[PDB]
This record gives C-alpha cells, sequence and structure tokens, in this order.
RNA sequence: GGUGAAAUUCUUGGACCGGCGCAAGACGGACCAGAGCGAAAGCAUUUGCCAAGAAUGUUUUCAUUAAUCAAGAACGAAAGUCGGAGGUUCGAAGACGAUCAGAUACCGUCGUAGUUCCGACCAUAAACGAUGCCGACUGGCGAUGCGGCGGCGUUAUUCCCAUGACCCGCCGGGCAGCUUCCGGGAAACCAAAGUCUUUGGGUUCCGGGGGGAGUAUGGUUGCAAAGCUGAAACUUAAAGGAAUUGA
C-alpha cells in the first residue's frame, strides 16, 4: 500500500457501501 | 522546364535624398503581362535599411525601415516609416543588478502622421560607487517616466515627419532625455526603443518628388 | 539577374533558421517579398534522421550558392532564427555546417542579426507540465 | 420562510431540482426592477422579451430577453467606440 | 477635487437644490455657480445654459449623475439641478 | 411569434411633405427618442444604418443585406450577429461571418444595423411546461406537437409499425430519396456525439 | 532529514516558480532548482573548420557562433553526467572550475 | 512536422518560408534579487479614481482602554459543480502513430471538459520555515528596504542655497546570510530550535507504543465527488528519528 492509492481504495470501498444502504 | 528568371525585370530602389547613400539595392518584381501592375506591387514594399549603409559615419546598430509610396519608370521610391534597435543590442545593454524605464506616448505631427514613440532609460551606476544595487524608487520611476513622455511630446508634435526623422538620424531625442534625466537620476544607455506610425495621410506624389529631389 | 558593374555588388538578405531536427537556409531580395530561393537538409538525404545533421546542412548550403551564383546574385547578409517564440532561443547544429559552406564557396557575407522571435511572454508552452519519457 | 428554493417555490415538486434552480436565476432578473439611467429612479421594468420600460420618464429599451443589459452588448457598445475613435483619431 | 470642494458648501455656503429653484435663483441674481447631473434632459439642461449666458454665470458640468451628484452634497435623494449662491470656500475660482 | 423586438422609427421624406414610418429589427441598446441615421455618410453608432464597405474591420453588424437593395435579410434573429471581417476595394466585396459560423462574400454597398439583436440569451431559460411550449406556438404555426414516426402505424410513416418500437431500417436517408421517404436524418455526414467542432 | 539546506531550490523568498521542459526527457521541473547552463558551441567543430575555411570566399571575416539554453533536471541530470554526485562535505561547494 | 532511431498527419487546390496588414483571447521575458507589500491564500505594461496600512517623527490626544483565545464568525493556491459570454495557446478524459513478451504509460499529432471573465457553491494542498501568538533579557561582523539625524568630498539641475544621485556613519521598524566552545539538542542542525531539574512571564490549538482507522455509526455541509466531527471490537514487541563504517 502506497499511501494515496490505499485512500482511493478506502474511498472506492466507501462509495460501494453507501450504494448498499441506499439501496437497502 | 521554364525558369521564372526572365518573366521579370530589376528596379532600382531610392531612399529620400536626406541621406548619405541614396542607391540601396535592385529588386526583382513581375511583368504586368496585362494583368497585375508592377507599381502598385511595388507599392507596399519595406526595405530594412540600417543605418550602417544608409550613412557612413553613423551608428551600426539602427535598423531603418521604409516603405514604398510610388515608381518612377525604372526606379522605385520610398519613405521612412519606422525604426528599431538591433535586438543583439538590445539583450547586450541590459544586464543583471540594474533598473530599466520605458515609456509609450503618441503624438501626432503638422503633417498628420500618428507616431507611437517607445523610449528606454538605465540608471547609471557612478564611477566610485560599490553598492551591489542602484534601484530607483516608484517615485523617481514615476517622474522619469513623466519626463520622457513630455520631451517626447515636445520634440514631436511641433515638427515634421521631415524634422522628427532628421532628428532621430543622430539620436538627439535619446541624448537630450539622458541629459535632462541627470538631474534626478543621471543614466548611462538612452536611446528611443522604436518609432511606428498609426495612420497616413493620402498619398501624394508632390511631396514624394520633392523629397526624393531636395 | 540584374544589369550591375564588376565593381560593386548584389545584395539580399538571408534567414538562417536554425531547429534540433532540420535547418532551414532561404535567400530573397532585400524586402522578402520577391524570393530567390530556398535550401535545405531534408531534400538533400533519403533519410529524414539526417536532415540535421551538420553534413547535409553543406550539402545544402553548397545548393544555395550554386544556383544563386548561376541568377546572378553574390552578396548577401544574414539574419540568425531560432525555433522562436515559446521554443528554445539557441540556434539548432545546422547552422555552424551550413555557413560554412557557404562561407568557403566564395559567396560575400555582411552584416549579421538575430530576428528570432522573443514574446514578451508568449501563451502556454507544449508538453503540460509533467514526466519525461 | 424557504431554505433554498426562494421564488420557484410556486413550482412545488412539478419539475427537476436542476431546471428549478435554472430558471430561478433568469426569473428574479426578469421579474427585478432596475434603475433608470435617463432619470435615475428605480422603475426600470420589463413590458415583453427583450422590451424594458421605465414607468417615471416613459422610456423603452430594448435589452435582454431576463436581463436589462446582455454581456455581448456591453462588449459590442465598448468595442464599437473603440472602432469608432480608431477611425476619427 | 469638485466632490470635496461641494462638500465645504454644504457645511459654511448657501446653496438651492432641484430646477424650479435655481432657476427663480439665475432670474435673480443670487447665483453664482450652477451644476448639472450627466442624465440631465437635454432640453433642461440647454435652458439652464441660456438662463446663465443671460445672467452671466458659470455651468460646471458634474461627472455623474443625479444619484452621485446628490450623494456629493451630502443628501439622500437625487440633485440634478443646484445653484451655489455663496460659497464659503474656494470654489470661486471655478 | 418573434423574439426579437421591433423599432418604429419615423423619418422625414426628402420630395414632399410627409413623415415616413418604418419597422426596424431593433439593435440592442436602442431607445424612444433616440436619432437612428441611414446612410453612407452615417457615423458608427448603435443603432444607425451604414453600408458595410464604410464600416471598419470586427464591426459587430445586424439585419445585413444578402444582396444589394434589399432590406435586411441576415442576422435577425434575437441575439445573433455578423461580424465583417475584411474588405477588397478593388472588386468592391466584403466577407462577413454569419451567426452559424459560415463565411460569406458579399457586396460591400449591403447596409446593416451595428450592433446585436435585441431580445439575447431567450433560449437560456427552460421552457419547463407543455403548456408553455404550447403558447409559443400557438402564436407562430400549426408544428408543436409532435409524434415521433415509431409510434405511428406503416401506412402514415416509413419508421411506423412493428411488434416494437423501432426504426427498423437507417435512419440516415439520402438526399435524392422522394418526400414521402426523406424522413429521420437527411443527407448526414456523421451521427453521434460531436467531439470539438465541425465545420466546412 | 535535509539533505540539502536549500531544499535543491534557489527559491526560499516565494511561495511558487514556473516551469521549465527538460531537454534530454522533456519533463517540467522548476527552473531555479534545475540544473542550467549556458552553452555556447562553434557552429563547426574546430577539426573540421579548418574544411569549410579552406572553401570559404571570406577574407577569414566569419566566425559564427552556435549559442543554446541548456535546461537539465535532475534525474537525467546525472546520466548526462554532469552534477555528479558529491562528498559529505562537497554538496556545500559552488560553480566548478 | 517530429523521434536515440521510425511514424500517424499537413502537403502541386501551392503547405513551410519572407513581406504587408486585420482579428482573437491569454500572458506581461531579458530588468526581477536569500529585495518590497498583505493576516494568510497572494501580489509585476502606462495612466486616472476610491478606500485602507506598516515603519518613522512628535514636549499632541484618551489614561489601562491590555495579546492568543471556548462557543460563533470572515477571507482563503490550484482543482471541481451550476449558470452566462468565446474558445488564441496549452491541455484531464479520449483517439491516432512508435517501443518492447505484454505498455491500459513515458515520446509525437490532435483533442472535449478544463486553462479566460462574471455570480453562487465547493474549503483542499508539501496552505513547508514539515518550525503558534503577546511580553523581558540574551555576542558580533560585512550588507539590503523605509523613515529620521550628521558629514569630507564627487556629480547634474546652474548662477547661490536648495533639490536629486554616490561615500562615511548613527538611530527604530524589517526580509536576510556568514563565522562563532553564547547556549541548548539524540544528532542532523539552529541567536532561538536560548534563558528548562539551578524545572513557574500569559495563553490557545494540538500528541500520548504500532495497527484497526481517518474505518463503522450518529450529526451537519454539498448537485455529485466528497468535506467537518468521529469510536469500539480485535491484533502486534516493535514501528519509528539521528548518526557510525561498507555495498
Ligand atoms: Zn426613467
Ligand atoms: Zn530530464
Amino acid at each position: 500500500m502506497r499511501a494515496k492509492w490505499r485512500k482511493k481504495r478506502m474511498r472506492r470501498l466507501k462509495r460501494k457501501r453507501r450504494k448498499m444502504r441506499q439501496r437497502s | 522546364v521554364v525558369d521564372p528568371f526572365s518573366k521579370k525585370d530589376w528596379y532600382d530602389v531610392k531612399a529620400p535624398a536626406m541621406f548619405n547613400i541614396r542607391n540601396i539595392g535592385k529588386t526583382l518584381v513581375t511583368r504586368t503581362q496585362g494583368t497585375k501592375i508592377a507599381s502598385d506591387g511595388l507599392k507596399g514594399r519595406v526595405f530594412e535599411v540600417s543605418l550602417a549603409d544608409l550613412q557612413n559615419d553613423e551608428v551600426a546598430f539602427r535598423k531603418f525601415k521604409l516603405i514604398t509610396e510610388d515608381v518612377q519608370g525604372k526606379n522605385c521610391l520610398t519613405n521612412f516609416h519606422g525604426m528599431d534597435l538591433t535586438r543583439d543590442k538590445m539583450c547586450s545593454m541590459v544586464k543583471k543588478w540594474q533598473t530599466m524605464i520605458e515609456a509609450h506616448v503618441d503624438v501626432k505631427t503638422t503633417d498628420g502622421y500618428l507616431l507611437r514613440l517607445f523610449c528606454v532609460g538605465f540608471t547609471k551606476k557612478r564611477n566610485n560607487q560599490i553598492r551591489k544595487t542602484s534601484y530607483a524608487q516608484h517615485q523617481q520611476v514615476r517622474q522619469i517616466r513623466k519626463k520622457m513622455m513630455e520631451i517626447m511630446t515636445r520634440e514631436v508634435q511641433t515638427n515634421d515627419l521631415k524634422e522628427v526623422v532628421n532628428k532621430l538620424i543622430p539620436d538627439s531625442i535619446g541624448k537630450d532625455i539622458e541629459k535632462a534625466c541627470q538631474s534626478i537620476y543621471p543614466l548611462h544607455d538612452v536611446f528611443v526603443r522604436k518609432v511606428k506610425m498609426l495612420k497616413k495621410p493620402k498619398f501624394e506624389l508632390g511631396k514624394l518628388m520633392e523629397l526624393h529631389g531636395e | 539577374g540584374p544589369q550591375v558593374a564588376e565593381g560593386e555588388n548584389v545584395f539580399g538578405v538571408c534567414h538562417i533558421f536554425a531547429s534540433f531536427n532540420d535547418t532551414f537556409v532561404h535567400v530573397t531580395d532585400l524586402s522578402g517579398k520577391e524570393t530567390i530561393c530556398r535550401v535545405t537538409g531534408g531534400m538533400k538525404v533519403k533519410a529524414d534522421r539526417d536532415e540535421s545533421s551538420p553534413y547535409a546542412a553543406m550539402l545544402a548550403a553548397q545548393d544555395v550558392a550554386q544556383r544563386c551564383k548561376e541568377l546572378g546574385i553574390t552578396a548577401l547578409h544574414i539574419k540568425l532564427r531560432a525555433t522562436g517564440g515559446n521554443r528554445t532561443k539557441t540556434p539548432g547544429p545546422g547552422a555552424q555546417s551550413a555557413l560554412r559552406a557557404l562561407a568557403r564557396s566564395g559567396m560575400k557575407i555582411g552584416r549579421i542579426e538575430d530576428v528570432t522571435p522573443i514574446p514578451s511572454d508568449s501563451t502556454r508552452r507544449k508538453g503540460g507540465r509533467r514526466g519525461r519519457r | 420562510r424557504t431554505k433554498k428554493v426562494g421564488i420557484v417555490g410556486k413550482y412545488g415538486t412539478r419539475y427537476g431540482a436542476s431546471l428549478r434552480k435554472m430558471v430561478k436565476k433568469i426569473e428574479i432578473s426578469q421579474h427585478a426592477k432596475y434603475t433608470c439611467s435617463f432619470c435615475g429612479k428605480t422603475k426600470m421594468k420589463r413590458r415583453a422579451v427583450g422590451i424594458w420600460h421605465c414607468g417615471s420618464c416613459m422610456k423603452t429599451v430594448a435589452g435582454g430577453a431576463w436581463t436589462y443589459n446582455t454581456t455581448s452588448a456591453v462588449t459590442v457598445k465598448s468595442a464599437i467606440r473603440r472602432l469608432k475613435e480608431l477611425k476619427d483619431q | 477635487s469638485i466632490n470635496s470642494r461641494l462638500q465645504l458648501v454644504m457645511k459654511s455656503g448657501k446653496y438651492v437644490l432641484g430646477y424650479k429653484q435655481t432657476l427663480k435663483m439665475i432670474r435673480q441674481g443670487k447665483a453664482k455657480l450652477v451644476i448639472l447631473a450627466n442624465n440631465c434632459p437635454a432640453l433642461r439642461k440647454s435652458e439652464i445654459e441660456y438662463y446663465a449666458m443671460l445672467a452671466k454665470t458659470g455651468v460646471h458640468h458634474y461627472s455623474g449623475n443625479n444619484i452621485e451628484l446628490g450623494t456629493a452634497c451630502g443628501k439622500y435623494y437625487r440633485v440634478c439641478t443646484l445653484a451655489i449662491i455663496d460659497p464659503g470656500d474656494s470654489d470661486i475660482i471655478r | 411569434g418573434r423574439g426579437a423586438p421591433l423599432a418604429k422609427v419615423v423619418f422625414r421624406d426628402p420630395y414632399r411633405f410627409k413623415k415616413r414610418t418604418e419597422l426596424f429589427i431593433a439593435a440592442e441598446g436602442i431607445h424612444t427618442g433616440q436619432f437612428v441615421y441611414c446612410g453612407k455618410k452615417a457615423q458608427l453608432n448603435i443603432g444607425n444604418v451604414l453600408p458595410v464597405g464604410t464600416m471598419p474591420e470586427g464591426t459587430i453588424v445586424c439585419c445585413l443585406e444578402e444582396k444589394p437593395g434589399d432590406r435586411g435579410k441576415l442576422a435577425r434573429a434575437s441575439g445573433n450577429y455578423a461580424t465583417v471581417i475584411s474588405h477588397n476595394p478593388e472588386t468592391k466585396k466584403t466577407r462577413v461571418k454569419l451567426p452559424s459560423g459560415s463565411k460569406k462574400v458579399i457586396s460591400s454597398a449591403n447596409r446593416a444595423v451595428v450592433g446585436v439583436v435585441a431580445g439575447g440569451g431567450r433560449i437560456d431559460k427552460p421552457i419547463l411546461k407543455a403548456g408553455r411550449a404550447y403558447h409559443k406556438y400557438k402564436a407562430k404555426r400549426n408544428c408543436w406537437p409532435r409524434v415521433r414516426g415509431v409510434a405511428m402505424n406503416p401506412v402514415e410513416h416509413p419508421f411506423g409499425g412493428g411488434n416494437h418500437q423501432h426504426i427498423g431500417k437507417p435512419s440516415t436517408i439520402r438526399r435524392d430519396a422522394p418526400a414521402g421517404r426523406k424522413v429521420g436524418l437527411i443527407a448526414a455526414r456523421r451521427t453521434g456525439r460531436l467531439r470539438g467542432t465541425k465545420t466546412v | 532529514t535535509k539533505k540539502r539546506r536549500n531544499n535543491g531550490r534557489a527559491k526560499k523568498g516565494r511561495g511558487h516558480v514556473q516551469p521549465i521542459r527538460c531537454t534530454n526527457c522533456a519533463r517540467c521541473v522548476p527552473k531555479d532548482k534545475a540544473i542550467k547552463k549556458f552553452v555556447i558551441r562553434n557552429i563547426v567543430e574546430a577539426a573540421a573548420v579548418r574544411d569549410i575555411s579552406e572553401a570559404s570566399v571570406f577574407d577569414a571575416y566569419v566566425l559564427p557562433k552556435l549559442y543554446v539554453k541548456l535546461h537539465y533536471c535532475v534525474s537525467c541530470a546525472i546520466h548526462s553526467k554532469v552534477v555528479r554526485n558529491r562528498s559529505r562535505e562537497a554538496r556545500k561547494d559552488r560553480t566548478p572550475p
């Protein structure tokens, strides 16, 4: 994990999490 | 197959007869052939003629450009239209740790020629001076620039294109500005950076013939 | 050619546009409105690689000298240009060799100028700003 | 009374939020009263599209569709003045 | 600096604001300077200049409009025509 | 039916005692009580009518004549204008940029009004309503409620019919197609989303 | 730690510097931080000047010079061999001779 | 035209070139630097106008009116969003051409959004002096800006003072090196990163082994992307800083 692209992956895991809660 | 060096003819260029060398060069031009005009085609041409070959004992870093006005048979006439000091001189007198002052002004002469004059000044470090920098304050630069504004207006507005070009040939305006500015700050490299026109009156054969025959 | 005495010289202006890819030597009358010739390093060599090499520039310069000697023009002033504008202010390698041949061929060369376009500040410069190759 | 809807509260939910937001800016400018440059009174209303009237000095001016002065008009007027001055001097 | 001189006429001098009062002052010789806004009606501007020519008094054309001339007089209303009766300051020059 | 406001201008007849009334396209900025000037010696002001030959380059014009002697044919819609590019005094021709971006060589004796047409920005506001669209075209012509050919039957449109709502054939049609066949995209040089600016 | 007190560039006072493209790899680098040198090279190589001179018409009055500005960023400054790495007391130096 | 070397591509309907003009919208090179101004982000063509400010000077004025600061507020590189003006040059996304086993990239040519101005959002960066503000003390040497003071002389306005400009200093406010066994520090290095166990001038923000984790959840802002506030369970004996000699 490079610092920035770990941050990008965490953001993209967060965006997927938000859509799951929205549909539920 | 056909070489275009025969379908054209050469004319000799003559500047106004107020310089030292009238002959400048021979410029080829196409024949009329019943469609185009060689006189109108040669009109609007501009030959750049420095003072090195325009005179014989003048500076070699002042370029004079001349606009054609009329054609007399095999002859081609010209007229001063603008000037610019060489950029190889330009880059050489600008150095480090010094100050430059510009001033641009538009002045119209009585003949109807609108002229935009640029003047350039540089602060002079004295012989004994030892300080690394020689800056002039914003307040001194503004009044120095105003001085070049007023001096150039006086020396151009009241003089014709005849007189103004005769004044710029020895660069007397650049020396006058430097000496007058020695009161506030003596200056070392002072000349006129550029002179360009903006408008012209109606072209007249009488004026051009008078200039070329005087 | 013009009808002039042997004691005088046929004068004209010459521009040497120098770049790192292809040098350009071009000769016209004083004003430049009428045109005498143009030779470059491109027409010299089959490969586009050596358009900027000195050897092709000398062969191109000899092309200027012989074809302009045929017309009847001998004396030429020089005005130098780099790529100019935004690109480098430094003339490329194809300037020394081309000027060497046009001096060895016997043509007269007098005043020298630099009329490279030097902006107060031109617009944004191609490339972008990051990474190389 | 409202948080953000302003003048487009008359449309309720009946169109998109973005369409109501775009028309909000235009409807404020098309119904505003501007200061008259001729008499100085703030009575320059809009009669129809492109027509602006002052109810004090009774002056009618051709203007913009929703605003009194379009940016294209100001630039053109300033440019024509420059071109006219260059012709004269 | 015309606005600073006008400010000192308001504190110390005498003046009339508005078009009807200046015409009265011109026709009875009490007007020393007359100031017109730039958006004054053309007919009214010409009439005041004619009244001032007959009464031999000066007309100054203020740079701004009636909204800005009134603000220059310290007032919260528009002023289009004003006449100075007594300067009290150095506005006599022009 | 016309977004651009119109100006009623009264002139004075030079041959008999009578005042003439003209209906101009109102250049943006003109006002009631203003004096407009028409001629070759008219000054360069917004609202004046001048030949394009006497106009300098870069001048913004509206209600431009396509051919000399017309009464204004180009740049007449609201917020539209044409630009003078260059003149050719030898041939008495002038190049003008039209509001579509096209470039046209016209005679220099063509006249035009200095400025832009009033009422610009009209297309910026969304119509927002079927009713507002209805009122817009009630003043123009009977064209507004547009049924789709795919929603029609094959007897009234080439795109009608089918058990699904589909065109069934390429919608790009040739220029020489008959009248009842020239539907869809007539002589399309390309289709789809544009990437840049397309011009001839 | 700080390898360089200067932090590589010459900018200690101001906040920003306009970038200049590298000659060898075409990479943007701040001007003050890049290795910038003035190169004067004769148009013709010193050994090769004579061949041109012999064929030259001019009475030894023409000596054209090619002057080209040089800009290398630091990643390829080394490859060029310019700016070879210095010793621990070495860094604190200047022009070189 | 361009590459280490090659090309896509513009090209006998005349590109490139040189000369004369016109239009477009950006940006102000060499001057311009351990120099100035602003609370910061920032600020460079000439000119006019508006309002403001530091330092200085003062035998003027109020006479404690005093500084960072919970809560609360305003401005805030660049990028991004909405909206309206034209796209000159550059240039995400994207496309095309080379280079290799692959090249989703570096190189070249275009190129939308963007890069421009205007109104409202967005509040982030290595917003780094990786270095809070107010206050006292605490070596020196050669310089720069401002203002004030003294002067042998040189020089221009000139014909006197005077006004400019150079040189020598002094005083107060600064941006600053450079040396230095002041000193402190783990050292690298620093007159503050000193006066610190011989520990107290005032006070705000902020850290408490490494991860989990700037995550979950709640709240709030945003058109979205996301921003602000922000855990616990569980898991690890090291992660780290500086410096020593080799490679
Ligand atoms: Zn009114
Ligand atoms: Zn590099």
